[PDB]
Order: structure tokens, then sequence, then C-alpha cells
């Protein structure tokens, strides 16, 4: 039935610029006998709830602050916000309640911002870990930018690419960045039979890969 | 703050049940309509049942996939919003937010949002890995299913400077590592601890960084 | 009665 479909789906800016997005509905959302637009945006901060910011189109919730600022009838409605604080952060829906409901595609807004350099720490694997029998050797690289980066694992002078798991996390509100883990994880075995571990991060932000080392 | 405690949810098996039970406070529970809304993990918000006022003789409205399984359901005396899940798929899996939302207006005020998971497979305690060397400290959290843990740094206390990275899953067991940036001076001389928690199996586990 | 109340 009603089919929400925003764009951009990703949006990148620096603090303090206007950014517009968009949602375009499939059937009409202007109710007759109410002369309302039914369609609300939502916005939800990475690891939190859904937060009402906009209602019957152009209506804004209560404690919503100014920057935001709802838009349209019809079909085409459209989100804007003025000073992109950094806080601004969050995947941004278009629900609609005209009938039922249909929740928007999303449009993660990412933050421009000035290019960090990564700040690689490693650690060999947990003593306690080892009583088991298996050796987990994680590697961080914490606050960077761009998100863009690469960890190769690389033991004694072989490059290992296998058995690595890695995550990055959201960019930080505080402070616009990323960061990630990679975990190289082994055997109490073949751990012993390997001396040298060295975690490689080549970034944007240097002609040199960075790279942090621990041997046993 | 108006509040919804959503009590209910966890690990279930496929074609169980579960009832969750959203249990809010802070305006006229009896004269609004409330709403459940989930997320499956990753992807964006679905709404899934509705439950209009005592005024309109409780009527309910249920999504299509949720229809003719789930029973959304209120008492307004104890201000409990329940809603039955029956013949539970693996797509069910997800945060289920209990949402309050006025007739005609928006979805006013969004809850916490309780976990449920769908899956033939068990829970494990995760294994607490201290991952000794400002100072970087980290805690690997290693193996458990279903999620999520809460990682936090002596009580919780420990909030500036901390890396807890979103557990990625391999061979039907999580991972989840942490760290904290911790000045110098503040130890070995202090207690760094790591505790982390594992509702599915009341894993509290709260392995003190050393060495 | 006639009065419009939208239930969504």
């Amino acid at each position: 039935d009603i089919q929400l479909t925003q764009s951009p789906s990703s949006l990148a800016v620096s603090a303090g610029e206007k950014v517009t997005m968009n949602c375009k509905s499939s059937q009409n959302l202007l109710h007759s006998i109410t002369r309302k637009n039914y369609l609300a945006w939502y916005r939800q901060k990475p690891g939190q709830s859904p937060k009402l910011l906009i209602y019957w189109a152009s209506t804004r919730g209560s404690g919503v602050p100014d920057r935001f600022t709802g838009s349209g009838s019809g079909t085409d409605f459209t989100l804007t916000i003025s000073s992109v604080q950094a806080e601004d952060l969050a995947v941004y829906y278009c629900k609609q309640s005209y009938n039922l409901y249909t929740f928007g595609g999303g449009t993660k807004l990412e933050i421009k911002r000035a290019d960090a350099a990564p700040t690689v720490s490693i650690f060999p694997p947990s003593s306690e870990q080892l009583t088991s029998g298996g050796a987990s050797v994680v590697c961080f690289l914490n606050n960077f930018y761009p998100k863009d980066i690469n960890v190769k694992w690389k033991i004694d002078g072989s490059e290992r690419q296998n058995g690595v798991l890695n995550s990055w996390t959201d960019q930080d509100s505080k402070d616009s960045t990323y960061s990630m883990s990679s975990t190289l994880t082994l055997t109490k075995d073949e751990y012993e039979r390997h001396n040298s571990y060295t975690c490689e991060a080549t970034h944007k932000t240097s002609t040199s890969p960075i790279v942090k080392s621990f041997n046993r | 703050q108006v509040q919804l405690q959503e009590s209910g949810g966890g690990l279930v098996q496929p074609r169980g049940s579960l009832k969750l039970s959203c249990a809010a406070s802070g305006f006229t529970f009896n004269t609004d309509a409330m709403n459940w809304v989930r997320q499956a993990p990753g992807k964006g918000l679905e709404w899934v049942a509705r439950i209009r006022s005592k005024g309109f003789n409780f009527a309910t409205y249920y999504a299509d996939s949720v229809r003719d399984r789930f029973t959304i359901s209120r008492d307004d005396s104890q201000s409990m919003l329940y809603l039955q899940m029956n013949n539970l798929k693996t797509e069910d899996t997800g945060i289920y937010y209990c949402v309050r939302g006025r007739d005609g207006e928006a979805m006013d005020y969004w809850g916490q949002g309780t976990t449920l998971t769908v899956s033939s497979a068990k829970t494990t305690p995760p294994s607490v890995y201290p991952l000794a060397p400002m100072v970087t400290l980290g805690c690997l959290v290693k193996g458990y299913f279903p999620e999520p843990v809460t990682v936090t740094w002596n009580s919780g206390s420990l909030s500036s400077g901390v890396h807890t990275f979103p557990a990625v899953l391999q061979s039907d067991l999580y991972t989840l590592s942490s760290s904290v940036t911790v000045p110098s001076s503040p130890r070995p001389s202090e207690t760094v601890t790591c505790n982390v928690a594992h509702p599915a199996s009341s894993t509290k586990v709260d392995k003190k960084i050393v060495n | 009665d006639r009065v419009y109340i939208h239930p969504f």
C-alpha cells in the first residue's frame, strides 16, 4: 500500500550546514476531512530508541529545537536542518499514519570532519584465555577519520588473512570519529609455534603504514 | 519523564510463544492509544501492533506480517500494554519498542525496547578476558548467545574514553570487545575492573584488569 | 458522531 521512499540514503556534511532530506509517498497523505498531511519524521541516535521530530508534515514535536523544519504536502515531504550540530548524527526516517503505518527506508547522516589518524594499540592473548587452549590477539585503532582503513595481521613476516574478526563503531557524536578492533584468534599451540606479531594499519592520514607489535 | 518499563523477551525457539509487558507511567494511560514497533537488528523500524483506548472498545490493528499470530492487549488499571507472540519465526528476531501515540497525532513517546531472539540454538555464558597492555586497556567478551551483553568499566562509573565494539557473530557465537583509555597515573595504582553481564544466563562476571 | 478522529 503506502510505500515511502527516501533520498538520499546517505549524506555527509560538516558542522554548520543546511541539510535537506526527502520522503516521497506512494499514495497521497493529505486527508480530505482533516486537511492534515499524516506524515511524521523521526530520528534515531545510534543505540537509542526512535525520537519524534515532526508530525502533521510541518508541526514540530514538543521540545524539538528550531533547527528542524518539516515541509511538504501530498507526497513529496522534505526534512530540512540548519546548523547541523555534531549531535545531529543518527538515522532519519519518515513514517506515515494515513492508513496504518509504513516507515521509510531511512537516511544516514554522516559528519565530514578533520581527518584523524588511528591510534593503534595491541594486546597479546590473555593468560586466562590461554588456560583453555586458545589465543585471541586483539588490536585496536581508535578515533580515526575517514572511516576507510586497513589492518593486516602479520605473524613473523607472513600475512595472516584468516580467522580475523573485526568491527567498527558508529561515528562518535562527541568527536565525530570511528574506532575498530581487529582480532586474530589462534590456538595456544599455533600461538606458541610462532614468535612475533604485528598490527599494520594503512590509513589516508599517513603515507607510512602505522605499525604496533608484540613479540613473546 | 514518562517512562515505559518493558519487561519480557529474550531467547525463544521457533514456533514458541512469548508475551512482552510494557508498563508505562507519566501520562493518562487509559485515555491514550498505544503501539508496538519493532526493529530487526540493523534494519529500520516496523510497526507491528496497535490497540486503541477504551473509548473505542479497545480497537486493534495488526500489521500484515504479524497478523493472526500476535495479539496486542491492555489493562488500563495496571497500565500494562501486553503483546502475545505465537508461531514465532526467525524474522521476528529483534528489538520491540513499546510506544504510546494519540489518535491522529504522532508516536509521541518510545520506550527503551526489550530484546527478543528466535532460534533453535541455546544460550551460552560469555568468556571475559583481561587485555592489559594515557594507557589503553581492553576487555574481551568471547563466545556468547543470544545477544546482548552489557560491558561496563568499574560498575559503569568510568564513562569517558570507552569504546565498546558491536559484538560480531562467528559460528553462531558472538564476541564483543572493549577499550578504556585511562590516563597513566590512574593505574596499575588503582583498580580498573571490567563488568560485563549477559541477562540470558544472568552471567555477571566482573574481571579486573591486572598486571 | 460526524466528528472525525484519525485512528492512526
